């Protein structure tokens, strides 16, 4: 178990395509040597390397070019990987129907409160633990409902996952043994859906799902696409935002450097939490926050642009909501230009879907039954296509 | 948090003597400041 | 061998456990480097 | 800024031979505060697609916390005015 | 006219060719020394 | 940044770069309420069941009390709907 | 850097060169046999 997440993303590709397999073997050697690194391949064909910061990826790419692959590699600009989140509760309780029209599943979605995601990341709750311990934990800590604390089925996308799946269904309308079989099915499908996510094909956090009644469960289910489709649609329908990682800037140097770091963090979408002397020394420490996507070249631009000498340590701190509406189809940015205050989320989601070889902006009809899509269009819960 | 036993090594005392050039009593105060900072973050990791 | 060094390498810190070329050129450790040693306590008893 | 200029080491790359095939899409990469040249020099293997025969510079040094004495009557050891003071409440063992 | 002003490569070529003409005059005299040749040598009208 | 003239040696320019300071800088659902009421009724039933279990009551008596409480909650919801 | 040395802690037993062993991956379980590779420890070193 490690400390911080590999938030920095670099798309690598070979200069000479004939040495494409050789690169992969080098990447495999990279995967052995650096523990927190994360290599992957998308459906767009370009390879993705996830690492901690600038120096980490610099050493990794040196070793990829020099130690292991022994060949030149084109390296894209360092970009960040995002997550998605839910702001408000569901307005529509939505359902999925099988292709054989046997099983129908209706449910709703909601966000979380503070501390649940950090606790499920830190191991305060385990799903392998007995349900009485989990129930009394949620009763003692956050004051949840006793039925709700005893009905939390799962965490996703993994055992320590930051998403919650729970049934609100009554035993009077749902047969419980079939509910257990489809409970295993929905658990694995929900894990797959939170592993994927609809907004950017990125993993999602700070979301809970509750299965609502009237849902019927006939026998047998060899299909998984319909439940995942409805999970993705309620992810879209829960008024979703996306969140970017934030580094915690820690600067150590005298007071002129403090004025400079205040200026730079003001310019780079950051803010200073605390400023204080280091006792017994003439150094001064400034602690603040910066986005990871705005931290590229920040340490160099601070060490260069000071009268005195300043030292920076950028460590991963948290996830936080980006300004702007990702679903705002109106707000269109211009190329060669930085994102504005309200266009930032839309720019990130647009260029992220473009980068991964995906389609254009999200189509509602892709994630719905056509009859339910027409019904929700007539109800007024959806915007214009 | 992993409950690995922990020991402290205060380093670079020549900086107390030759860089900062603080008198010996202030060197004691600096040493105690570092030790209490370490114990403060140990206490804040697990309260009580 | 260290007392035979001349020039600016006479001032170089040894850094026995920095062996990657990244570590020698950037001047910081990037890999956890293990060693095994025999060290003597004050009672004269050697420990591994 | 303030450094010497030499001939191009590898003048065998032009932007126009490599057409906008699949990877260099400017409608794909996200634009923030521009990357100045010192960033490419400081971390040469991350910001350059072909960093050939570059030298890794020393990353950083521990800061010298030394201040010269402008008063040639003070003792060698003293609490300098530029040094921030240490309080008894700056020690403050909270849980003992 | 317009397209000469807009085209960058044409301006670079014009500067290099004017430099070559002035260099031919300089090599004619004996020397390529810039201080020896103000703009008033070349760009003075032929009446003067 | 890096604009122009990889080496000034060829062209007779001696090419200092400039920022070109004339460049222009940029300028409701009722079903949700029904589910909440059902959740409140189920919370009351679970609290009654926990109180019966803490007092040492029998499982059959607890089930009968839970059924009676569910019937009473349904009657109250039907009576206090308006 | 063609190959890799595996550094770890002998928790039990004695590790000898040329030993027929089983390597258990990140998620081996008693029912999932596929996450295991038969191999031989060919060389044993003390890392300095």
């Amino acid at each position: 178990s490690h400390f911080t997440e590999s938030v920095l993303k670099v798309a690598v590709e070979p200069i000479n395509p004939s040495e494409l397999p050789k690169m992969l073997d080098g990447i495999r050697k990279i995967n052995k040597s650096y523990p927190l690194i994360t290599t992957k391949v998308e459906e767009s064909g370009e390879h993705i390397i996830l690492g901690t910061g600038e120096l980490y990826m610099d050493c990794v790419l040196h070793d990829l070019r020099k130690l292991y692959a022994d060949m030149e590699v084109r390296v894209s600009d360092p970009v960040v990987r995002f997550c998605e989140t839910v702001q408000d509760m569901s307005a529509t309780k939505c359902y999925a129907i099988t292709p054989n029209k046997k099983n129908t599943i209706t449910m709703a979605a909601e966000p979380l409160d503070d501390g649940i995601a950090q606790d499920i990341e830190s191991g305060a709750v385990k799903i392998k633990d007995p349900p009485r311990k989990v129930a009394k934990f949620f009763e003692e800590k956050y004051g949840w409902d006793k039925l709700a604390a005893r009905s939390i089925w799962a965490f996703g996308p993994d055992e320590m996952g930051p998403n919650i799946l729970q049934d609100d269904t009554l035993p009077t309308e749902v047969d419980k043994k079939r509910l257990a079989t489809v409970k295993e099915s929905i658990r694995q499908g929900f894990a797959w859906a939170t592993r994927e996510g609809p907004l950017c094909e990125e993993p999602i956090r700070n979301t809970k799902f509750r299965l609502i009644d009237v849902s019927l469960f006939p026998w047998w289910w060899p299909n998984y696409s319909d439940r995942s489709t409805c999970l993705l649609f309620l992810f879209l329908d829960g008024l979703p935002r996306l969140m970017e990682p934030m580094y915690s800037v820690s600067m150590t140097g005298p007071q002129s450097s403090v004025s400079m770091v205040y200026n730079i963090l003001s310019r780079r979408r950051g803010h200073v939490l605390s400023d204080g002397p280091i006792a017994g020394t003439p150094l001064y420490r400034v602690n603040g926050l910066i986005p990871v996507i705005d931290s590229f070249g920040f340490e160099t631009d601070l060490r260069i642009n000071t009268p005195g000498q300043a030292m920076v340590s950028l460590v991963f701190d948290r996830w936080s909501i980006v300004p702007g509406d990702p679903l705002d189809r109106e707000q269109v940015t211009r190329p060669l230009q930085m994102a504005t205050a309200q266009a930032t989320a839309r720019d990130f989601v647009l260029k992220t879907r473009r980068r991964k070889g995906l389609s254009e902006d999200v189509t509602v009809a892709k994630f719905l039954e056509p009859e339910f899509y027409q019904s929700l269009l007539e109800s007024g819960t959806l915007g214009e296509p | 948090l992993e409950d690995i036993p922990l020991t402290l090594i205060i380093n670079k005392m020549d900086r107390l003597i030759l860089e900062l050039k603080i008198p010996p009593t202030d060197a004691y105060f600096k040493l105690k400041h570092v030790i209490e900072e370490v114990n403060t973050v140990i206490e804040n990791t697990i309260p009580g | 061998r260290l007392d035979k060094r001349t020039g600016k390498k006479r001032d170089e810190q040894l850094r026995y456990t920095d062996v990657h070329v990244i570590e020698r050129d950037r001047g910081l450790s990037i890999k956890a480097a293990p060693m095994s040693l025999v060290l003597s306590s004050t009672k004269g008893k050697s420990h591994l | 800024p303030g450094g010497p200029r030499f001939e191009p080491l590898y003048k065998d790359i032009d932007p126009n031979d490599e057409d906008f095939g699949e990877f260099n899409a400017m409608d794909r990469i996200i634009f923030r505060n521009p990357i100045r040249t010192e960033t490419r020099v400081a971390y040469p293997y991350l910001y350059n697609s072909r960093p050939r025969s570059v030298h890794l510079s020393w990353h950083s040094y521990p800061q010298i916390v030394y201040t010269k004495t402008e008063d040639p009557e003070l003792p060698a050891f003293y609490f300098d005015t530029s040094i921030n003071p240490i309080s008894s409440r700056a020690v403050a063992p909270k849980n003992l | 006219r317009e397209a000469a002003v807009s085209t960058v490569n044409l301006l670079d070529t014009i500067v290099k060719c004017e430099t070559k003409i002035q260099t031919r005059v300089k090599i004619g005299l004996n020397s390529k020394m810039p201080s020896r040749f103000p703009p008033a040598v070349f760009y003075t009208p032929k009446e003067l | 940044d890096n604009v122009g003239l990889p080496t000034p040696r060829g062209s007779g320019t001696s090419g200092y770069v400039q920022r070109n300071l004339a460049h222009l800088r940029p300028r409701p659902d009722p079903g949700l309420l029904e589910h909440d009421r059902k959740r409140e009724v189920e919370v009351k039933v679970f609290e009654l069941r926990d109180k019966l279990e803490e007092e040492g009551v029998d499982e059959e008596e607890i089930e009968s009390r839970c059924s009676e409480l569910r019937q009473k909650l349904l009657a109250e919801m039907e009576r206090n709907k308006d | 850097a063609k190959s890799f040395y595996a550094f770890g802690r002998v928790m039990s037993g004695i590790a000898r060169p040329g030993a027929d062993v089983r390597v258990l991956g990140e998620g081996y379980t008693l029912d999932d046999e596929e996450d295991m590779v038969v191999s031989r420890i060919s060389d044993v070193f003390i890392a300095e």
